[PDB]
């Protein structure tokens, strides 16, 4: 039983960034907790792009990337939705799923912005998270996008779409007590913005018993998760991998006895 | 010309240049990390 | 070499073929390893 | 008897020896050596060649066109 | 060709920022300070809008 | 067969033998229209 | 002619005898690999 | 701004850190960014165009384009004829791999010979266009466009604007990559060692300077002979942005999340993608087809040739005392006969 | 058809390169006796 | 050409073991744990707890190549003490870690959203 | 011996290209074997006298006891000889090496066990060795009083040519004129 005991301190909330510490951690865990921020928390892409027409100056994987990479609101339906490869059902159902539609003609003598409001999907909890809005195409009078795309489960170890931040920002000895970085010239490294020292001193005293124990974050959200959703899923998720590999390590300790 | 004709090059060179220095100290971690990649290690490790 | 104060043993041409005709073909042969070492070694690159 | 060639095997003997008997183990010859797990062709030459029971006969030409016959237990292995 | 819908570095959305900051310029707004208005803080994304070429644009040019 | 002209943009049956050429405006520049057959785009 | 087919460094002699183009070979691109043996090569699956 | 280079860039401005990472960028190798690339960063459509002509010529003898089948037409591959259409064409928006066939072209036997249009066997695309019309001489006449999207891999060709060309050599996921405090990843990860013997100081400085105009938001003047500009007065700009003034930033180890000792030079810089990708090049051959003359391996990538082992590669193996291996390069791999 | 499948002993198969195979690796132009080197076969997911 | 499936990396393909145990003859007490589709991630944090066990003489883990998706875990610990027992109860404290994490960050929301 | 290595080496140089390191053996020998060098030696003089004298014996290039072969296999090694005689004499093995005898008796067999490995072996094509040997250098040699050098002077040695680039002639004074700039 050597546990940590972490504590938080949640110092900004916004729609957009979760701005927090964590004390009385390891740097293996706060550094696997930003690395599961960006590859381990699930959200719903588009990852299955169906052209029935596409007239526009933009070929069409190129149209699919983009849809892949616009966000959809996956805040809660996400932890419902179940992985296509685990779902028991054909190629895509509504509980694996999310189905789309894009039907777009333009016959204006204006522009056609073709934008993330657009994109009409089979289920009100998985929208396009603009629903300005993202351009996913600009179409001509004459042009037309006529595609169906199905939105699945996934995280950013997979692709950088299911990637649900913007940036996560990870810090910790500000001041470089530890020197675990050594400026050649101190003076010249501008302050952290969680420096706690004074103008006059450049970094803080080496510490030789000190070690990485406060972490700041800054989770950035590109708008799928609420940043406060991604790292409570992070956490979770990062739960989940070790507890399903205690279960597989249960079994080979017990096989081999 | 009697000698070796491929060496340490590059990165690993630079870097063992810097590792070998008088002042390069390793902590109890960081030296097991290393060693994981030592495949002729012997399993015990130094007394520091 | 047959002038007076000029050193008969020592004295020697670069040119190859001056040697061969004027001291043989073994000192052509010493000669040669000689003017061909003098290229390699001009660099300070070694060959056995 | 009255061999003037070195008594140890060359290394181009040694990459044709077991090169050769490799090929005649592939080729369901009888191994001379006793064998655990070994499957390889190659390896089991080896072990061979160690056990010096490889039954192959090295022939050296002599540049004045006579030879000299060594039987690879006889030469002297790199290792 | 067209403004990537996100940020290659951080994976921001970018994407509904185009038009945006044009519409900023016109506005006589100077490009570091429209990029600021529309809150790309991190140079990863002001690379983005700031080194944008819109070509769809002249690709539109071009009857179908 | 349909063909789309390459300068009107009309689609046009034409067979093995008939030549190719616009209906209306006799272009010379045809285009084979996008198959029925739909492809599947992963997203990525 | 014929003496033009056997001359030259891509005559017959020089061309397809003492050099020839041959079976069970690849070639593509080379990439660093610092985790592979010096003694070892990454091979893509599609070659092997 | 004369060479249209605004209207019709050529690159990409890159997250840029010149840093020792993995080992994966020695020797002019580069890491690049694998979530980057999932992004769009550095994507390319390779566009190949198939020309085929029907042209009837000789008494009896004429070219059509339709579907050859394996009865009727003599000459046959082991391809695939099935995505052809009934006028011996593909269909735009069709998926093609290697051994498709996408013109069916079969000329009149003296039934009828198979001179089909085989898709490159390393392309993988889809079918852009297909264009018929006539010829310059009069005959009826097919362009087909493919269409193959090719993401940045391992192996193909990156350069700066410096002559600091290299291949990327790994890439590494967002998390994976070292990270600044603001959570900046490099896109591309270039080796230091790169730098001194080449001596290209100007990529240090458009590093440098393209910090500053990112941040600032102006375009970057890098006009050669230009007094107005230099590392120190670019230096000082970079400090006002909260930025060390020499381009450098204490980034983390995505590994295991420590800061690492050094700080490293990381900024954008522009790169472009070279023509010179590792698809197009790796090639392989086992027992292929051999020329008529010679009766050795058939030359080049499009004709599944061998490659050369040339006297260069002789005279090395004679070196090495391989005599075997010699004999099977020189007979037993190329062109083993008897006589 | 299995029939045709069945291996008995003298059969050849002709199978793929697999990791540990012995190969010659060269670069040119090939000046040099370290220019071809062998290799032990690592297959790795990737096209270099 | 050759690039693999992303999701490769994760997915263990059909008759693949997550994890597998192998005793490390060199030295007594000492066990290599392969874990398969794992990266940095829970390589790093196991590594780490295993650190702060005062019976465990060694602890470390590599990736032996970044395009494998392989770790592996050595464990050394004392004559009377079991490095599985040590993989177990590493586990179990990063888990708690985590669960006591995950209730102390949602209090702190619910505080920052109340006021 | 050290008279015929004046000859050998007129100028002095008493660098040379050997199979067997013998300082190193040496050195080796010393850790294997724990020596104390500030402790007396227990290897005899005598044993020093006849174990390098036994070895040399054994250390056989050209085989045969007629005296053509004996001549030379003392030409062959003589050089070596001569350095593992002034390596291995008594006076040094008791005043620094201080090798006990067991550590002198592995050293006798590690000479010729590395000796024998240095060998050439038959079968080497040393014609292609050398031309790759002293062709390789030619890619790193530069092209172009003045005396032509790098591969332009390479190519008048391969390419003997009755006319030389830079035709010369090093003339060395025999009697005063050399030590008197005036009489030169
Ligand atoms: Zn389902
Ligand atoms: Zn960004
Ligand atoms: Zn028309």
């Amino acid at each position: 039983p050597y546990a940590n005991q972490p504590t938080v301190r949640i110092t900004e909330l916004t729609d957009e960034n979760v701005k927090f510490i964590i004390e009385n951690t390891d740097l293996a865990v706060a550094n696997s907790i930003r690395r599961v921020f960006i590859a381990e928390v699930p959200i719903i892409a588009i990852d299955w792009v169906q052209i029935d027409a596409n007239s526009s100056v933009l070929h069409d994987e190129f149209i699919a990337h983009r849809l892949g990479l616009i966000p959809l609101t996956s805040d809660d339906i996400v932890d419902k939705l179940q992985y296509s490869r685990d779902c028991t059902c054909e190629e895509f159902c509504p509980e694996c799923s999310v189905e789309f539609t894009l039907d777009v003609r333009c016959n204006e003598d204006q522009t056609r912005h073709v934008t993330s409001r657009d994109l009409i999907s089979n289920s009100p909890r998985v929208i396009p998270v603009t629903s300005d809005d993202i351009l996913i195409v600009k179409l001509r009078k004459g042009q037309e996008l006529r595609l169906r795309a199905y939105a699945k489960k996934g995280f950013g170890k997979e692709h950088a779409k299911w990637n649900p931040t913007a940036g996560v920002a990870f810090e910790y000895d500000p001041d470089n007590a530890l020197r675990h970085t050594v400026y050649p010239k101190p003076e010249e490294w501008p302050k952290s913005e969680y420096s706690e020292l004074d103008e006059d001193e450049s970094q803080a005293p080496y510490d030789p018993n000190g070690k990485p124990e406060r972490f700041y974050y800054n989770v950035e959200s590109c708008g799928s998760l609420r940043p406060e959703t991604i790292v409570l899923s992070a956490l979770s998720g990062l739960k989940k991998k070790l507890s399903d590999l205690q279960t597989q390590l249960s079994h080979e300790i017990q096989s081999d006895v | 010309s009697n000698r070796p004709v491929m060496g340490i090059v590059q990165d690993t060179l630079t870097a063992v240049r810097k590792f070998t220095k008088r002042d390069v100290f390793l902590e109890r971690g960081e030296v097991m990390n290393l060693l994981m990649f030592l495949s002729t290690w012997d399993g015990k490790v130094p007394q520091p | 070499l047959s002038e007076k104060d000029v050193d008969p043993v020592r004295t020697t041409s670069n040119d190859i073929v001056e040697i061969f005709t004027v001291l043989g073909i073994e000192a052509v042969r010493k000669a040669l390893e000689r003017e061909l070492y003098h290229v390699i070694s001009f660099d300070g690159s070694y060959v056995n | 008897q009255k061999r003037i060639t070195t008594p140890y095997m060359t290394k181009y003997e040694r990459a044709r020896v077991l090169g050769t008997r490799a090929l005649q183990i592939a080729m369901c010859a009888p191994v001379m050596v006793e064998l655990e797990g070994e499957t390889d062709p190659l390896l089991i030459a080896m072990k061979e060649l160690k056990a010096r029971k490889i039954p192959i006969i090295i022939r050296r030409y002599l540049p004045d066109g006579s030879y000299e016959d060594w039987g690879v237990d006889e030469l002297i292995i790199s290792d | 060709m067209i403004i990537p819908v996100r940020c290659f570095t951080c994976g921001k959305i970018v994407g509904n920022k185009w038009e945006a900051y044009l519409g900023l310029l016109q506005a006589e707004y100077t490009e570091g300070d429209a990029l600021d208005a529309l809150g790309l803080k991190r140079y990863c994304c002001r690379r983005m809008l700031l080194a944008h070429v819109d070509l769809i644009e002249k690709l539109l040019n071009y009857a179908p | 067969m349909i063909y789309i002209c390459g300068e009107c943009h009309t689609e046009n049956e034409i067979k093995s033998r008939d030549p190719i050429r616009c209906r209306e405006c006799g272009y010379r520049i045809m285009y084979k229209k996008r198959t029925k057959r739909l492809v599947v785009f992963d997203a990525r | 002619s014929l003496k033009q087919r056997l001359k030259g460094k891509e005559g017959r002699v020089r061309g397809n005898l003492m050099g020839k183009r041959v079976d069970f070979s690849a070639r593509t691109v080379i990439t660093p690999d610092p985790n592979l043996s010096i003694d070892q090569v990454g091979v893509p699956r599609s070659i092997a | 701004e004369y060479l249209r280079f605004r209207e019709l860039p050529a690159g990409i401005n890159s997250i840029v850190a010149i840093a020792s990472y993995t080992g994966y960028n020695q020797e002019d190798s580069v890491i690049m960014n694998r979530s980057a690339v999932d992004r769009g960063f550095f994507r390319s459509v390779f566009y190949r165009s198939y020309k085929e002509q029907e042209s009837k010529k000789g008494f009896d003898q004429e070219e059509v384009f339709e579907k050859p089948t394996r009865e009727t037409c003599q000459g046959m591959r082991h391809a695939i004829y099935d995505k052809l259409d009934d006028d011996g064409l593909i269909a735009p928006g069709v998926r093609v791999s290697g051994d498709d066939v996408i013109i069916g072209k079969t000329v009149t036997l003296p039934t009828k010979r198979d001179c089909s249009t085989f898709l490159r066997t390393s392309e993988t695309g889809i079918v852009d266009q297909v264009m018929v019309t006539l010829n310059q001489e009069g005959y009826k006449f097919c362009k087909i466009r493919v269409r193959s999207v090719r993401i940045p891999q391992i192996g193909d060709k990156f350069a700066s604007r410096h002559g600091q060309k290299g291949t990327c050599g790994i890439q590494y996921r967002q998390e994976d990559m070292p990270f600044t405090c603001e959570g900046i990843t490099p896109d591309i990860i270039i080796n230091p060692h790169a730098i001194p013997s080449r001596m290209t100081i100007g990529h240090l400085i458009e590093c440098l300077q393209g910090k500053v105009s990112a941040n600032k938001g102006e375009i970057g003047d890098a006009t050669p002979f230009n007094d107005a500009v230099n590392v120190q007065k670019i230096s000082n700009l970079l400090s006002d942005y909260g930025y060390h003034l020499r381009g450098n930033e204490v980034l983390y180890n995505g590994f295991t999340g420590r800061k690492i000792t050094s700080q490293i030079f990381i900024g954008p810089t522009y790169y472009q993608r070279l023509k010179h990708m590792v698809d197009d090049k790796i090639h392989s051959r086992a027992r292929g087809p051999i020329q008529i003359l010679n009766r050795q391996p058939m030359e080049g990538r499009s004709r599944d040739g061998g490659l050369r082992f040339g006297e260069m590669e002789r005279d090395c193996q004679i070196a090495h005392g391989a005599a075997q291996f010699l004999r099977e390069r020189l007979f037993e791999a190329s062109d083993p006969y008897q006589v | 058809k299995p029939s045709d499948l069945h291996l008995q002993t003298g059969y050849k198969v002709e199978r793929h390169m697999c990791d540990g195979d012995i190969v010659i690796f060269n670069r040119q132009p090939t000046l040099h006796k370290m220019s071809m080197m062998g290799h032990r076969v690592r297959i790795l997911p990737w096209s270099t | 050409m050759n690039a693999p499936p992303a999701f490769e990396s994760f997915l263990l393909f059909e008759g693949e073991k997550k994890i597998t145990i192998n005793k490390d003859t060199k030295v007594p007490n000492a066990c290599l744990f392969t874990i398969n589709k794992e990266d940095h991630t829970l390589g790093n944090i196991i590594k780490s707890q295993l650190l702060k066990d005062p019976q465990v003489l060694f602890a470390g883990y590599k990736v032996p190549h970044p395009l494998e998706h392989k770790i592996i875990i050595r464990v050394q610990t004392t004559p009377d003490y079991s490095p599985q027992e040590a993989f177990t109860n590493a586990i179990t404290d990063l888990i708690s870690e985590l669960s006591l994490l995950e209730e102390r960050f949602r209090v702190a929301i619910k505080d920052k959203q109340e006021g | 011996d050290r008279e015929v290595l004046r000859v050998i080496f007129p100028t002095g140089d008493s660098k040379v290209v050997l199979p067997c390191n013998l300082l190193r053996m040496i050195w080796n020998a010393q850790k294997i074997f724990h020596i104390n060098p500030r402790l007396p030696s227990d290897l005899h003089p005598i044993k020093v006298v006849e174990g390098v004298k036994e070895l040399s014996k054994k250390l056989v290039i050209v085989n045969g006891d007629d005296p053509l072969s004996r001549q030379a296999q003392e030409n062959a090694t003589l050089l070596f000889n001569i350095h593992l005689r002034s390596t291995l004499c008594s006076r040094r093995m008791a005043e620094e090496f201080r090798l006990s005898g067991e550590a002198f008796d592995w050293l006798l067999g590690e000479i010729e066990s590395k000796f024998n490995q240095a060998i050439a072996h038959p079968g080497e094509m040393v014609g292609a060795l050398a031309a790759q040997s002293l062709g390789e250098p030619a890619t790193q040699m530069t092209l172009n009083k003045n005396v032509t050098l790098g591969v332009p002077r390479l190519k008048e040695l391969i390419n003997i040519s009755k006319k030389p680039k830079t035709p010369s002639l090093t003339v060395f004074l025999l009697g005063q004129s050399a030590r008197d700039a005036e009489r030169a």
